[PDB]
């Protein structure tokens, strides 16, 4: 969905965003914010009540303007994985950054499992 | 700074209050208006004294802004602007607490001081006024100023009275005299 | 009057004993504001599936444990 919010607050590497919109991204769901760099992807991982949900920052965390958008995935932070996963390196997030090309994969599943 | 100072949190708003509306010069106005709304307020018991509860949204506060500007048109606008401001800082539900708050720096600014005469009982009113004219008259009362002398009724304090005003007592009475008494003739 | 129905508009229609409505909630500790009979070290049946104890009864917002993931109560 199109959860628009801001970031409320950078304090050290734990962003903390307010989802203006009532409806609110759910606990280990994960949000991007479009860098200039490329993409943030930060992590629901307390609600604050008021619709301020703060959130672990996986990349770098220098450079948020106060007040840039936010866009909610929809679900925890969602890891190739397949038979073509082998022979990869991947960053934390998921992309190849080995330099192979885009990671051909038939499902991608969440991070988070009981 | 704005005479009588007002220690702690609800209480600094209202010295922003007061002070915010001393440099507009309407601090009467400020003040009546401030009453009005206080009172609406007060005499719409639910839904609007007892929906004050915290749990309401950003946008239900706001809401709520929106029907207490509704209810009467007659703001001052620096009372229009506070009522923002709780709303903002969303502790909208201590309302009164500034409203009583900024009587208490208001009437300052007004010169009324409080007094008040404890007793055992209820007293006379001959003796409530001979003790107001007396207490009027004294220099503890710097006139441009005036008095109101409240007794109360506190069983614990045994007969006599005691005066209070301006955080200075006089306290003669049979109770604190009778402790007096007997911690002398129990050396 | 119009004042009046407005602010009825806006209500919460809460029973205050026997719901709540959560107002925090993360790390596995949630706040639910209501539940005002709620007996101390009561079980509280979170509304998408989570059961939890309720180990504080603070002034005004009841503390509610979590016997169940995070995910699952927003």
């Amino acid at each position: 969905t199109p959860i628009t919010g801001k970031v409320t607050a950078v304090i050290g590497a734990i962003v903390d965003v307010h989802f203006e919109q009532s409806e609110l991204p759910a606990i280990l769901n994960a949000l991007e914010i479009k860098t200039p760099q490329g993409k943030l992807v930060l992590e629901v991982a307390q609600h604050l009540g008021e619709n301020t949900v703060r959130t672990i920052a996986m990349d770098g965390t220098e450079g948020l303007v106060r007040g840039e958008k936010v866009l909610d995935t929809g679900g925890p932070i969602s890891v190739p994985v397949g038979r073509e996963t082998l022979g990869r390196i991947i960053n934390v997030i998921g992309e190849p950054i080995d330099e192979r090309g885009p990671i051909k994969s038939k499902l991608r599943k969440p991070i988070h499992a009981d | 700074p704005p005479p009588v100072r007002l220690f702690g949190v609800e209480g600094t708003y209202a010295t922003a209050l007061y002070q915010a509306a001393a440099k507009n010069s309407s601090i009467d106005a400020a003040f009546q208006s401030l009453q009005k709304v206080e009172s609406t307020v007060k005499k719409n018991p639910k839904l609007g004294h007892l929906l004050l509860n915290p749990a309401l949204s950003l946008k239900d506060r706001n809401s709520v802004i929106d029907a207490i500007v509704e209810t009467h048109k007659n703001l001052d606008g620096y009372v229009v602007n506070l009522l923002k401001v709780l709303s903002e800082n969303n502790r909208l539900g201590c309302f009164e607490k500034i409203a009583s708050d900024f009587g208490v720096l208001n009437d300052a600014h007004n010169g009324l001081l409080k007094g008040t005469v404890t007793s055992a009982e209820p007293l006379d009113p001959k003796s409530f006024k001979r003790i107001e004219k007396a207490l009027s008259a004294s220099k503890l009362v710097g006139q441009g100023k005036s008095l109101k002398l409240e007794n109360v009724v506190k069983p614990e304090i045994k007969g006599g009275l005691i005066v209070e005003l301006g955080d200075k007592t006089v306290d003669l009475s049979i109770s604190t005299k009778i402790q007096k008494l007997n911690k002398v003739l129990e050396d | 009057s119009i004042l009046e129905e407005r602010i009825k508009g806006v209500s919460d229609e809460a029973n205050l004993n026997e719901t709540g409505r959560v107002l925090a909630v993360g790390d596995g500790i949630a706040r639910v504001f209501g539940l005002n009979n709620i007996q101390a070290e009561e079980l509280v049946e979170f509304s998408s599936g989570v059961k939890g104890m309720a180990l504080n009864l603070e002034p005004g917002q009841v503390g509610i444990v979590l016997f169940g993931s995070d995910r699952l109560v927003k």
